[PDB]
């Protein structure tokens, strides 16, 4: 039994109605669990089944199923309900569906730093470029030294998305030697972002 | 006052043994209105396969030793199964009144065999609730020993007549156990097996 | 109110033995099954197995058959999953719930409404080591926007976490802390960033805190600008 979940990603609002979908490839009972993922936390079970949370305070969570198709719908979204979402039966888990509030999209402040002089002097070399506050989490970062594409030696860190503008930070770290930073003069940073339309370079060289 | 200078033993020389297996571990086990009796017969009784199970609630035998089992042989060998809850365990016995004793399953005063019961929470719970195990709660009179009722009559209680329509006084004598993981262990399902000689 | 409380977060070397316990209370743990879920950083939940609280009846996932041993002791009320040779593809946060469901229908109520916090194990062939911090320096360059951009540099730690703080709790407006990632040496690198007004920087001196409580380093690091 493998279970998959039809949005992968999701953006909204707080205040919509939000429904999400997971199908299983055999065919399985009447209903699934829900799950939800804060980062940091434990998973906090939802709703299997709709009569068993039929008390007298209502039901903030739906759900409904077929024996192939289920579906849970939130009727309103608090700034709580922006989490990791999963289903199950028995053994199998749903890849996760995240929600994350929707805003304006916002171009990112790209900044680059250049290797510390203390690091030179423990033996490598640390390039950082810097995007600050841009909405759509999809943005490309490539290292070009000497304007040659390099590839393997970069990592990326992205944080999570903020509780009071709603936009995210990503910090991509290159990697030399002190001896590779030395051999070649121009560093740059191409930044891909849907919310510029040229490729945002901000660039040093070696010394100055 | 001639002591014997020897001791034979003289059994039929079968070799099959018993289907106390298939008794004490089929998938599902009866309702108390409508137990499963089993005949055994023709094979060899190794009473050491019980002990094999869990450990049980109940191993009460009435008229018989238990450890002296494998030393006798039996005329006629019945197997009751079914499922109870916890606080009927003790109700099943010679010489009870209740519900279970009265209107499912009687023992009679002069019985002779075992009555084994273990819990079977894991096998016979759901958590919205087990709703496929049933029990007689209502009936004109009280049942003889292994006399078995799996009517499901509409049950008069007041002097209007009953048209086997549940109205106003008129009620199904079958009452459902809905058995639950948060429940004691006084009302958590237990299986019970029975044997007779 | 249903609790389960889990062990302490384990940093292994590989090949060592680990055993990890979830106590239950507030129900009867021999009525309801354990299960053990683990989570991958950056992954996603993967069912390892359940056991019994009774009888010590125990299902495990084709996937994790004979890596791994779930025990119960039903005295204590706990439940235990233990590795005999411990692997670096095992660091993943392990979660302890309940369940009940249905034993011949897989299909019928197997959910987990009530879950531990959870354990963190990270298995790796590496020792206690304090941080290197680096300064990330603004420039004339850097005024983009009529504001400036400072950071620090945390790197070659290990384990998790450092907890970065910007002028002993004052600078707590536009810092964005990185979550760290894993280099090609068992060793863990981090940014912690502000950003400035850029005519703040003569008036105003910046000083990052970095502080990692396995190694206790707390080391101080001024950025100048350059
Ligand atoms: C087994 O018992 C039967 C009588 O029931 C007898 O005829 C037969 O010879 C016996 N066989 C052996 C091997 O003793």
């Amino acid at each position: 039994i493998q279970m998959t979940q039809s949005p992968s990603t999701l953006s909204a609002s707080v205040g919509d109605r939000v429904t999400i979908t997971c199908r299983a490839s055999q065919r399985i009972g009447s209903w699934v669990a829900w799950y939800q993922q804060r980062p940091g936390k434990a998973p906090k079970f939802l709703i299997y089944n709709p009569s068993t949370l039929e008390s007298g305070v209502p039901s903030r969570f739906s759900a409904s199923g077929s024996g192939t198709e289920f579906t849970l719908t939130i009727s309103s979204l608090q700034p709580d309900d922006f989490a990791t979402y999963y289903c199950q039966q028995y053994d199998a888990f749903g890849q996760g569906t995240k929600l994350e509030i929707k805003r304006t999209v916002a171009a990112p402040s790209v900044f680059i730093f250049p290797p510390s002089d203390e690091q030179l002097k423990s033996g490598t070399a640390s390039v950082v470029c810097l995007l600050n506050n841009f909405y759509p989490r999809e943005a490309k970062v490539q290292w070009k030294v000497d304007n040659a594409l390099q590839s393997g030696n970069s990592q990326e860190s992205v944080t999570e998305q903020d509780s009071k503008d709603s936009t995210y930070s990503l910090s991509s770290t290159l990697t030399l030697s002190k001896a590779d930073y030395e051999k070649h003069k121009v560093y740059a940073c191409e930044v891909t972002h849907q919310g510029l339309s040229s490729p945002v370079t901000k660039s040093f060289n070696r010394g100055e | 006052r001639v002591q014997p200078t020897e001791s034979i033993v003289r059994f039929p020389n079968i070799t099959n043994l018993c289907p106390f297996h298939e008794v004490f571990n089929a998938t599902t086990f009866a309702s108390v209105y409508a137990w499963n009796r089993k005949r055994i017969s023709n094979c060899v009784a190794d009473y050491s396969v019980i002990y094999n199970f869990a450990p049980f609630f109940a191993f009460k035998c009435y008229g018989v030793s238990p450890t002296k089992l494998n030393d006798l042989c039996f005329t006629n060998v019945y197997a009751d199964s079914f499922v109870i809850r916890g606080n009927e365990v003790s109700q099943i016995a010679p010489g009870q009144t209740g519900n279970i004793a009265d209107y499912n399953y009687k023992l009679p005063d002069d019985f002779t065999g075992c009555v084994i019961a273990w819990n079977s929470n894991k096998l016979d719970s759901k958590p919205s609730g087990n709703y496929n195990y049933l029990y007689r709660f209502l009936r004109k009179s009280k049942l003889k020993p292994f006399e078995r009722d799996i009517s499901t009559e509409i049950y008069q209680v007041g002097n209007k007549p009953c048209n086997g329509v549940a109205g106003p006084n008129c009620y199904s004598p079958l009452q459902s156990y809905g058995f639950r993981p948060t429940y004691g262990v006084g009302h958590q399902p237990y299986r019970v097996v029975v044997l007779s000689f | 109110e249903v609790q389960l409380v889990q062990s302490g977060a384990e940093v292994k070397k590989p090949g060592e033995s680990l055993k990890i316990s979830c106590q239950g209370s507030g129900y009867s743990f021999s009525s309801f099954w354990i299960g053990w879920v683990r989570q991958m950083p950056g992954k996603g939940l993967e069912w390892m197995g359940i056991i019994y609280g009774g009888d010590s009846d125990t299902r495990y996932s084709p996937s994790f058959q004979g890596q791994v041993s779930i025990s119960a002791d039903k005295s204590l009320s706990t439940a235990y999953l233990q590795w005999s040779s411990l692997k670096p593809s095992d660091t993943a946060m392990y979660y302890c719930a309940r369940t009940f469901g249905t034993y011949y229908d897989n299909t019928e109520d197997w959910f987990f409404d009530f879950w531990g916090h959870g354990t963190l194990v990270t298995v790796s062939s590496a020792s206690t080591k304090g941080p290197s911090v680096f300064p990330l320096a603004p420039s004339s360059k850097s005024t983009s926007g009529g504001t400036a951009a400072l950071g620090c540099l945390v790197k070659d730690y290990f384990p998790e976490p450092v907890t970065v703080s910007w002028n002993s709790g004052a600078l707590t407006s536009g810092v964005h802390t990185f979550p760290a990632v894993l280099q090609s040496s068992g060793l863990y690198s981090l940014s912690s960033v502000v950003t400035v007004p850029s005519s703040s920087l003569g008036t105003q001196t910046y000083i990052c805190n970095v502080n990692h409580k396995p190694s206790n380093t707390k080391v101080d690091k001024k950025v100048e600008p350059k």
